[PDB]
């Protein structure tokens, strides 16, 4: 299929960039005292 | 052009006498150990 | 598909061989010997003083 | 392989006479060319105009023939084009202009005959290394 | 105090995050203008007549170049030593065209590299430090000076001088293998006994002082913690290290004295530096290596090949094909 | 070195510069950390000499760890703070330099070269006009291959005549 | 289609013999004779529609016309191609060793 | 320079963070034939 | 007062054609039986206009200005050439020898560089029949030769040329030739150009001429690579006429 | 002070042995860098002038005259690579130099033998060899044994003005921290750094 | 894209210089 | 420029992914007593 040339980049970011935000905001929760 | 070469040769003259003159301005005194 | 092997004679009728690119070359010039490795023909670079062109 | 006779007998003029040099004028000629004409003639060839070289065949060819001992000596007594049409004293090393080129002031006789030796002999040496240029290096 | 005294100052000032200093008041203003016209350059230049013969190079990236083959082009040949600030051109269209860029960037660079060894010998001397980092610091100066200025003086051309890019280093260092056999240099070869054994050195000193670190901290943890910053005790075992090192060669090949070990770190790679720096600078004036072409010879007179003469071989290739439309005559001069 | 210019491309190669970065960057620190223990001495002696003043046995550092790092902040932005780390980077720079070579060169033992941008190559082809350093250290490359082949490879018997050397004008 | 000019001409008598109209001036020294006096007067003189035309250029010797006289078998005349004989290129094409 | 008292720890518990990932793989599960088009 | 190299020499007045005074609006008289020549024609452009190419088949094909890259570089000076006067007493330039070329680069708006070789190769100009006087209204018209900007020497950067070099694309050892074929197979152009001198100063008495001319050229192909862009150069003139 | 006197000095004797064919004759130093490149192509001018070129209407490959080109003032001088030395001046080629420079009808006409002869040992003398002393480009054969003195002047002089500048920053920054006082090392007891506030 | 993609590592590199410089983890003498 | 389909990805990767590591445990440790 002649698919978008970005949409592979625009759903790894889309996935990735906020997914990374929680797992940031996740991990520094765990290690708090 | 020409307003662009003086413009450079003024700024260039006022950073050369900034260092000449600061190098004037008692350089060998400004050290922490013997301040004469 | 194969398109067949090419045999390449002068105008003599004599059958040149192209020497192969040795896989150390990126690229390679097209240089034809005889049966005995004297070269015969080939695809010279400065055309002025070519004596061995396809076309002579 | 050595430096015989057989590589040191080149042609003495155009009839047919030959002269075999000695290793000691070989040697002399390769020393008197290195400091007269190899700022020129360096391997055989002419920097100065590369059209024309110093390869036995170039020389043969020549107008008289220079293929031969008696017709480089000439050469260097009385230069000429290629054609033997202008005399070329002036603009090339010459005795006749060593006035103008001192490096040819005190060359004699058998100096001449020395490089001219050099100059048949080393084509049978070297093959086409000299007058090849640095295709051949 | 007056408003000049409080500018020195200032100026002169220990207290500033970055030191200014007055060999910086000449650094800042022309490194940011080195710095801004590269980058502006590197992104989006047009292409540039390096070899003068109207057969523009592209260098920039908005020009179909990579981070790779990306460059700031050298002025051009027509241009020769000549001085091209921007308002010798009628337009910036025709400094672009030119090579104007280079030139900016190359001089501000350079007046500014210099005055960067100033402020090093400035800042210690405000510290009550000894002078001679800066010393240490002109070996890359030197290097620094000579391909981008020393070169193209003797050469006649700052088209010679070596890009600003990747790949423009590279056709540089080829083309001058090519043209003056430098690999055959002893001084480029001192500068590779200066770089390689500097490695070394940089190495071992590491590997030794890291080998003999004292025990302060747990398996867990990174050794490092083990020192604290500004603690007076020494953190690794000088005597350790010397009694390995010196059984590893012998005794008399190994420091004891740290001051000398660390001099002799300081002192091969600069020296080194040095002598390559003088190499380049040296063949700028077409002094070349060591030529060996047909030094062997037989009893009758053959050439007997040797790998000098192999070498020769490839510097006929590079030079043959070098700047392939430039030359009309047969010796290419300079 | 000629020959892997010539062949292999090698100074394209990102494992390459990698090591040449190690190198270089080792051969800096070597250079760095010499000269800036020499000139942030202790005064521990009375010689304008300064190497009588050390002994093996001493406790204390040789230098000001302090003063060095209020150096380097100022001149160059950041310093080193912890000598162990220092030392430590010391080992790391020049050996991972010259790992990542190592693994290059593992990549020319089969031919497995940077040789070529293909996106620079297709854009060369079509337009006669495009030229950078790259595409000119390209035909460089292919002069070192014909003129130095015959001579470097004689079990290959290269007959390559005049005509087909590649040469520019009048060289 | 498209054709490389130089190439072509190769596979004419250009490409075995000295063309008068179209062959660099370094060529003539491959015979006796003609270097560099009557080389100058036929690259000067040319285009010539036959290689007899080359004993009508004015002002040669007797000579001069035997010298050419011996060398007809060598010369040959073709179209002037004009990626040869523009830029100087009859006089020097850039070659030399 | 005394230390700024506005500062606040911030928190992400385990179930919010599987709300999250749950949200931004299906919003991108959802969307992709979109972006892809 | 006449000025030497050391005056002139990096002041760009190099580049210049020589001037007349404004008193200089006489005449020289061709006498119809006399050999005449120029002993120095010298053409200072002052103006490159390009054509541009409206992607349409109409529209105005208009002549934009463009601003020139490669400096002072312009001038044709010292050609030389009989001036044959013919049997209606025109006035016939054959141009023989002399620095008739230049390479010009301009650029256009957009940044397009336009490379040409400015050049009156093989000129060959007449004026009006029945012109006994060389006037400050005489008008030379003719016709040069504008061969290929490189010559056949000439490599591209993947080293491909016509006298020389690839006649192929190395890099890609694979690729169909048939659409490489336009930058593969070099070309030798060889097109003619339009140039109208017209007199407007004659200093009758030494025999100086001069004035403007206006050319029209193509520009390069690129070794046919390329379609080339009409070219209008506009500039000044000057002519020196001398009975042989 | 005299250190650094004597390697601006050193460098300024490096570019007039170089450059200047006035304190150095050509005719005791062999020919400048610029003067052999000009030679070469004043040689290959008479060559094919004599053969019957038209050396001012002749394209090199590039489009640029192969024997003469201007200059970016407009300047007639000669073409190839040594445009660059354009700006070369010598005794054996100002008589072909007009008002704008080089003059082509001096040039097909008053080009002398010794200026025939000059042009070509000067081309065969450039500064150009080997550190064994083998003359010519480093592609060159052994035969020649030849480098100029001006390349073993201009060479020798860059290596002293260098190491005498290095020598300058040893002695002046040495002489600086001995006139305050901590030329052999820091004081243990008042360490400048402690007494300044940190950076940060 | 390619050209975005060089010029945004080389500006996140000068960005995170200047974090190294001006928000360091500052040098304490303990 | 002709360039590799996936080279934006590619590279967008190699940065993100191991700068997330990285953040991921910076920002933790920051964060523990
Ligand atoms: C490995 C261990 C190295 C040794 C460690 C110590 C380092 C010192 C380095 C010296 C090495 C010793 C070798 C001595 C042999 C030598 O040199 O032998 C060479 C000559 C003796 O050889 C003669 O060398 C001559 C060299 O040519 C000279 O003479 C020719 C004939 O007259 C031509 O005129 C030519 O133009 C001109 O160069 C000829 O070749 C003769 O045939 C041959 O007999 O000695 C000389 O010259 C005498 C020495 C010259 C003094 C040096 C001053 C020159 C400084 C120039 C600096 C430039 C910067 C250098 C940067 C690189
Ligand atoms: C520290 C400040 C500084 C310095 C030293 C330079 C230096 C230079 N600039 Mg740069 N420049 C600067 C800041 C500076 N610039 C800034 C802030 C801008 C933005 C406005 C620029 C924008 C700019 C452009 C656009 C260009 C330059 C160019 C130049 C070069 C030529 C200048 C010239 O011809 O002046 C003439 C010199 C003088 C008027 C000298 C007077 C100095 C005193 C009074 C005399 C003493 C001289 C003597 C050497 C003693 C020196 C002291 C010594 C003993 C220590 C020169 C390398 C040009 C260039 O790069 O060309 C390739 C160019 O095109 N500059
Ligand atoms: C800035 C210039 C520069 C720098 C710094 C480097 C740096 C390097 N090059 Mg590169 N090179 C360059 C330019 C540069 N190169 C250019 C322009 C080219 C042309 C394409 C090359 C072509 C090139 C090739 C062909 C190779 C390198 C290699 C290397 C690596 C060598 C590592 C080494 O120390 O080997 C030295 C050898 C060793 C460390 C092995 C151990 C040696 C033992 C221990 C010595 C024992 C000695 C013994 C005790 C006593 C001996 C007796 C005595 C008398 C001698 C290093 C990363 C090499 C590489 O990548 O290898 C992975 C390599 O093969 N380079
Ligand atoms: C200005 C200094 C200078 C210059 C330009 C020359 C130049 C020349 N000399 Mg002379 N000479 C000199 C000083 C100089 N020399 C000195 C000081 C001596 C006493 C040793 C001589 C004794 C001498 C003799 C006996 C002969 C010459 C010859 C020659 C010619 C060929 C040289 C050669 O082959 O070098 C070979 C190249 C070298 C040996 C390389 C040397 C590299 C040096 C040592 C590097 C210097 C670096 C620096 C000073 C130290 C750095 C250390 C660092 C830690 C600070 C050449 C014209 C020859 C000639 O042709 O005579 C007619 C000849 O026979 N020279
Ligand atoms: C190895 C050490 C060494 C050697 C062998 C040389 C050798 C040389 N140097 Mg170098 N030099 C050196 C180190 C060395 N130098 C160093 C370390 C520096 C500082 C970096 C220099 C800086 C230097 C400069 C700046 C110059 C030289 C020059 C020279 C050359 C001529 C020297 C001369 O005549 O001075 C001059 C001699 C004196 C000053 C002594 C007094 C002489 C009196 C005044 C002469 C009066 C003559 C007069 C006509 C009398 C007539 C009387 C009348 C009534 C009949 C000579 C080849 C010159 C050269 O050729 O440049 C390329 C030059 O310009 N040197
Ligand atoms: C290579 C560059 C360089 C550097 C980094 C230094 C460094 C130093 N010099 Mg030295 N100096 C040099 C070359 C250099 N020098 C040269 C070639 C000479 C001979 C003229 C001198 C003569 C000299 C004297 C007389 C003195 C120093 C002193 C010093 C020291 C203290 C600061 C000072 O007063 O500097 C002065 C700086 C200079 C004289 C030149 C620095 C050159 C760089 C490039 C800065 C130039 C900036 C300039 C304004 C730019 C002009 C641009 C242009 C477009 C106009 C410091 C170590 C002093 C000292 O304490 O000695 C014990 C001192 O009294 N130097
Ligand atoms: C868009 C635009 C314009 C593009 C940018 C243009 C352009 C062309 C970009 C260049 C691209 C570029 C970056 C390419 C290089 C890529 C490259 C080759 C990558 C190498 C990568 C790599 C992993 C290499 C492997 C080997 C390796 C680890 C090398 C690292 C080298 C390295 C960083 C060395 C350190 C250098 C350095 C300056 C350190 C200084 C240390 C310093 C402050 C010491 C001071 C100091 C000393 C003391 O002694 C004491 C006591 C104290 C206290 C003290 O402080
Ligand atoms: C001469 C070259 C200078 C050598 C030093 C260069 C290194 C600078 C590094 C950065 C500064 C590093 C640093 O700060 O160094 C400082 C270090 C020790 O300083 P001190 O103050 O103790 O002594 C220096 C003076 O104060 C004199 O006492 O200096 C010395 O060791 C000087 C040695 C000179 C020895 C005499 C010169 C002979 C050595 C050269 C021989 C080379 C052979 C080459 C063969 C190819
Ligand atoms: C350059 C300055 C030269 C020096 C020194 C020597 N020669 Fe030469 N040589 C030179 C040229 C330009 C020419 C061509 C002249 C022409 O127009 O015909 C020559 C020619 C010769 C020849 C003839 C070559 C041929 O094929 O016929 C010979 C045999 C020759 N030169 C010999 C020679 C000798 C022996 C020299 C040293 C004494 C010498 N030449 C010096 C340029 C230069
Ligand atoms: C390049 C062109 C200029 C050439 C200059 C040469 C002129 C020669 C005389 C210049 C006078 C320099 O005189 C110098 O001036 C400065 C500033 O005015 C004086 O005044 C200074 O006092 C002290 C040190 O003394 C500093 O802390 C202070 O900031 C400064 O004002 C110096 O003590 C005096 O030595
Ligand atoms: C590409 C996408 C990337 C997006 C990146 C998102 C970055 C998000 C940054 C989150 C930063 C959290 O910031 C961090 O907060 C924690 C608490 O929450 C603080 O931590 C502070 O409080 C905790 C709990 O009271 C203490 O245990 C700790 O000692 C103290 O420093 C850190 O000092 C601060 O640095
Ligand atoms: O620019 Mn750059 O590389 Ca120095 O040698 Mn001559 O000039 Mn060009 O040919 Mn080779
Ligand atoms: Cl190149
Ligand atoms: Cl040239
Ligand atoms: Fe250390």
């Amino acid at each position: 299929m002649e698919v978008n040339q970005l949409g592979l980049i625009a759903t790894a970011l889309f996935v990735l960039v906020p997914s990374v935000f929680l797992i940031i905001l996740y991990v520094q929760t765990e290690s708090q005292q | 052009m020409e307003t662009l070469k003086i413009t450079v040769y003024i700024v260039v003259t006022f950073f050369v006498l900034l260092f000449v003159f600061g190098f004037l301005s008692g350089d060998p005194a400004r050290n922490p150990k013997r301040k004469d | 598909a194969w398109k067949g092997h090419a045999v390449f004679r002068n105008k003599e009728g004599e059958e040149l061989f192209v020497r192969r690119m040795p896989a150390f070359f990126e690229s390679f010039p097209v240089i034809l010997t005889d049966k005995n490795g004297v070269v015969k023909a080939d695809i010279p670079f400065r055309r002025a003083e070519s004596k061995y062109s396809f076309e002579q | 392989a050595e430096l015989t006779p057989e590589v040191l007998t080149v042609p003495l003029n155009s009839e047919g006479k030959t002269i075999t040099l000695t290793e000691k004028q070989y040697l002399e000629g390769k020393r008197l060319f290195q400091y007269a004409c190899a700022s020129c003639h360096v391997g055989g060839i002419t920097k100065t105009n590369p059209s024309l070289d110093l390869r036995t065949e170039t020389l043969a060819l020549a107008t008289p023939p220079r293929d031969n001992i008696e017709g480089l000596v000439d050469y260097m007594k009385n230069p000429t084009t290629y054609d033997g049409e202008q005399e070329i004293a002036e603009v090339h090393p010459s005795l006749r202009s060593a006035d103008i080129f001192p490096k040819m002031r005190n060359l004699t006789e058998k100096d001449l005959v020395a490089i001219a030796g050099h100059i048949l002999v080393e084509p049978k040496i070297l093959g086409d290394k000299w007058g090849g240029g640095k295709v051949y290096y | 105090a007056n408003l000049w005294e409080r500018f020195c100052n200032w100026v002169t000032s220990t207290d500033n995050r970055l030191y200014v200093g007055w060999f910086g008041v000449i650094m800042i203003p022309t490194l940011l203008a080195a710095t801004i016209c590269f980058v502006i350059a590197f992104i989006a230049a047009p292409p540039v007549d390096i070899d003068g013969i109207r057969e523009p190079v592209s260098g920039s990236l908005l020009y179909g170049n990579n981070i790779i083959t990306g460059a700031v082009v050298p002025s051009s040949n027509a241009i020769g030593l000549h001085f091209y600030p921007i308002w010798e051109a009628a337009s910036l269209d025709e400094w672009l065209y030119n090579g104007g860029p280079y030139q900016l960037i190359i001089f501000h660079f350079l007046l500014g590299a210099s005055c960067y060894m100033g402020r090093q010998w400035e800042l210690s001397y405000r510290l009550g430090m000894r002078p001679w980092i800066c010393v240490a610091y002109s070996a890359p100066l030197a290097s620094a000076f000579a391909v981008f200025l020393i070169y193209p003086i003797g050469q006649g051309s700052f088209s010679d001088g070596m890009p600003l890019g990747i790949s423009g280093t590279f056709n540089f260092m080829i083309v001058f293998q090519a043209e003056h056999n430098i690999l055959m240099h002893p001084f480029h070869q001192l500068g590779v006994a200066g770089v390689f054994g500097g490695a070394l050195f940089c190495a071992m000193h590491g590997s030794l002082v890291t080998s003999s670190l004292i025990r302060e901290t747990t398996e867990t943890e990174s050794a490092n913690y083990g020192y604290k910053f500004g603690q007076e005790e020494e953190t690794y075992n000088i005597v350790a290290a010397h009694g390995y090192f010196g059984r590893l060669i012998f005794q008399y090949a190994s420091f004891n004295n740290s001051r000398s070990l660390h001099f002799f770190l300081a002192a091969w790679p600069v020296v080194g530096v040095w002598f390559a720096a003088l190499g380049i600078s040296t063949m700028a004036f077409n002094l070349n290596g060591f030529n060996f072409n047909h030094s062997v010879i037989d009893a009758k007179g053959n050439v007997i090949n040797t790998w000098a003469d192999i070498i020769n071989r490839a510097n006929l290739g590079m030079e043959v094909m070098h700047e392939r439309n430039a030359h009309n005559f047969p010796l290419d001069l300079a | 070195l000629l020959f892997f210019q010539g062949f292999h491309n090698w100074t394209l190669n990102p494992f390459h510069m990698m090591g040449v970065a190690g190198v270089l960057g080792g051969a800096l620190l070597c250079a760095i950390h010499g000269a800036t223990v020499e000139n942030t001495l202790f005064q521990d002696g009375e010689g304008a000499s300064t190497f009588r003043a050390f002994n093996p046995t001493q406790a204390e550092e040789t230098y000001s760890m302090v003063t060095a790092n209020r150096f380097w902040s100022q001149i160059f932005g950041i310093a080193f703070s912890n000598k162990r780390w220092l030392h430590f980077f010391m080992l790391f720079v020049p050996v991972t330099g010259l790992w990542m070579s190592a693994i290059g060169v593992v990549g020319l033992a089969l031919n497995l070269r940077s040789y070529d941008f293909i996106s620079q190559e297709i854009r060369a082809a079509e337009d006669p006009e495009f030229e950078t350093f790259y595409t000119k250290n390209l035909l460089l490359n292919e002069g070192i291959r014909a003129w130095m082949a015959p001579q470097d490879q004689p079990h290959e018997n290269f007959v390559f005549p005049e005509e087909v050397l590649p040469r520019g004008n009048a060289l | 289609e498209l054709v490389n000019v130089v190439d072509e001409k190769l596979g004419t008598a250009y490409g075995e013999k000295i063309d008068l109209n179209n062959t660099n001036i370094a060529a003539f020294i491959q015979y006796r004779g003609l270097y560099p006096t009557l080389a100058k007067l036929i690259v000067k003189n040319a285009p010539y529609e036959s290689v007899e035309d080359v004993l009508n250029i004015p002002g040669l010797t007797e000579r001069q016309k035997q010298i050419l006289r011996e060398n007809l078998e060598h010369f040959t005349v073709t179209e002037v191609e004009t990626a040869l004989v523009e830029g100087g290129d009859r006089y020097n094409n850039g070659l030399y060793k | 320079m005394e230390p700024n008292p506005n500062r606040q720890p911030v928190e992400l518990n385990r179930t919010s963070l599987y709300l999250g990932l749950l949200l931004i793989l299906v919003l991108a599960l959802l969307f992709s034939s979109y972006f892809f088009n | 007062q006449t000025l030497t190299y050391d005056d002139i020499v990096g002041t760009g007045l190099a580049n210049k054609c020589p001037t007349l005074d404004d008193t200089a609006r006489g005449a020289y008289p061709i006498d119809s039986s006399q050999t005449y020549r120029i002993a120095r024609l010298c053409l200072q452009p002052t103006t490159f206009l390009v054509k541009e190419e409206p992607k349409n088949k109409r529209q105005e094909a208009e002549f934009v200005p463009t601003k020139l890259v490669t400096r002072e570089t312009t001038s044709l000076d010292q050609i030389q050439g009989e001036l044959k006067v013919n049997s209606d007493g025109s006035l016939t330039f054959v141009e023989e020898d002399g620095i008739d070329f230049q390479p010009v680069t301009v650029q256009m708006a957009g940044g397009e560089r336009i490379p040409l070789l400015f050049t009156v190769k093989n000129l060959v100009a007449s004026t009006q029949p029945n012109v006994t006087s060389i006037t400050t209204s005489t008008d030379f018209k003719g016709e040069f030769n504008v061969p290929s900007y490189r010559t056949a020497n000439f490599l591209d950067p993947k080293g491909r040329g016509l006298a020389s070099g690839y006649d192929s694309a190395i890099a890609l050892p694979q690729a169909k030739e048939e659409e490489l074929a336009r930058a593969n197979v070099k070309r030798f152009s060889l097109t003619k150009g339009q140039i109208s001198l017209n007199v407007a100063k004659v200093d009758g008495r030494t025999g100086e001429i001069a004035g403007t001319f206006e050319s029209e050229q193509l520009s390069d192909d690129d070794m046919g690579a390329h379609e080339p862009h009409e070219v209008k150069i506009q500039g000044v003139f000057y002519a020196s006429i001398e009975p042989a | 002070y005299s250190l650094g006197a004597l390697s601006m000095m050193g460098f300024i004797a490096t570019c007039f042995v170089w450059f200047n064919n006035t304190v150095y004759p050509s005719e005791f130093y062999g020919p400048t860098g610029p003067e052999a490149s000009q030679a070469q192509a004043m040689t290959f001018l008479i060559r094919d002038q004599k053969l019957g070129a038209n050396v001012g209407s002749a394209q090199g490959p590039t489009g640029l005259g192969k024997y003469l080109m201007r200059s970016p003032t407009g300047e007639i001088i000669f073409g190839g690579e040594t445009m660059r030395f354009w700006d070369f001046r010598g005794p054996w080629l100002e008589p072909l130099r007009g008002p704008n420079g080089l003059d082509l009808n001096k040039i097909k006409n008053d080009i002398q033998p010794w200026q025939e002869r000059r042009a070509a040992e000067y081309m065969t003398h450039a500064p150009l060899g080997s550190l064994n002393s083998v003359g010519g480009v480093a592609t060159e054969i052994n035969s020649v044994n030849f480098v100029s003195p001006r390349s073993w002047l201009a060479t020798s002089h860059f290596v002293l003005a260098f190491f005498f500048l290095v020598g300058h920053l040893w002695h002046a920054g040495r002489a600086r921290a001995a006139a305050a006082g901590f030329e052999k090392g820091i004081d243990r007891e008042s360490e400048p750094v402690l007494s300044m506030p940190s950076l940060d | 894209m390619e050209t975005i993609t060089y010029v945004f590592i080389f500006a996140c590199i000068i960005a995170l210089f200047f974090f190294a410089i001006f928000f360091r983890e500052p040098p304490r003498i303990t």
